[PDB]
């Protein structure tokens, strides 16, 4: 019923494998641009 | 800078600068440290300009 057994599991391996790097570098990334934003610092001056 | 010889403005640099401090200070000489160069940005936003 499933002769693609045995490949899909070491396929499946190999996918985990990928994401546990791919996934906190892509994460890395998103974090470096958006730390700009994150630790921009905000102040209000009007006038008097 | 202009009309006049060396000679005339190192006498009157020794007649009129003489009393400077000495070359020694008392030991509190102002030494520049380097100064970090940060990339970065500053918006002042004034859309009334
Ligand atoms: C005309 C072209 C049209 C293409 C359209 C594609 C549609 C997008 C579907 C995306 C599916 C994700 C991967 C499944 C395959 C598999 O699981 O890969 C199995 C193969 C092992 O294979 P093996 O051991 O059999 O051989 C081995 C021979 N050396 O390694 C993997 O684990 C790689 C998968 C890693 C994790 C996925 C990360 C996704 C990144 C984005 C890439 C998308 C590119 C899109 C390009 C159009």
């Amino acid at each position: 019923a499933e002769p693609e057994h045995d490949h899909r599991k070491r396929m499946g391996l190999k996918m985990l494998l990928m994401m546990g790097l791919l996934l906190p570098l892509v994460y890395a990334m998103k974090r470096h641009k958006w730390s700009v934003l994150k630790s921009r610092k905000l102040a209000y001056r009007p006038p008097k | 800078a202009g009309g006049l010889e060396h000679r005339q403005l190192l006498d009157l640099a020794q007649k009129h600068f003489s009393g400077l401090s000495g070359t020694y200070d008392e030991d509190a000489v102002p030494t520049l440290s380097p100064c970090r160069f940060t990339g970065s940005q500053i918006c002042h936003r004034e859309d009334g300009l």
